[PDB]
């Protein structure tokens, strides 16, 4: 699995509402409504099939 | 709504569905039914009603 390191960004994920759409979200530690109103400090992801 | 987007109907959640289009409150008392309709809601050329 692929992990790559995150930073200096803007976590607007707005831009995803227009194409992709996902099967499962699950968010554990953070209830997502909460998502837009925080900064994450390190932030890997981690991406495979 | 789209299959996938199902799981969107239920307190606490965001997307598209969550945030602009319908949202349930937090202190929600009630229930969710949703049932597959594509014999029903899906036509050939596709549906954009
Ligand atoms: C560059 C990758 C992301 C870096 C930021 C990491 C975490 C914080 C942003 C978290 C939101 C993840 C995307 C959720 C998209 C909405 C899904 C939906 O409601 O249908």
């Amino acid at each position: 699995w692929n992990r790559k390191r995150i930073s200096n960004c803007v976590a607007d994920y707005s831009v995803l509402y227009n194409s992709a759409s996902f099967s499962t979200f699950k968010c554990y530690g953070v209830s997502p409504t909460k998502l837009n109103d925080l900064c994450f400090t390190n932030v890997y992801a981690d991406s495979f099939v | 709504i789209r299959g996938d987007e199902v799981r969107q109907i239920a307190p606490g959640q965001t997307g598209k569905i969550a945030d602009y289009n319908y949202k349930l409150p937090c202190d929600f008392t009630g229930c969710v039914i949703a049932w597959n309709s594509n014999n029903l809601d899906s036509k050939v050329g596709g549906n954009y009603n």
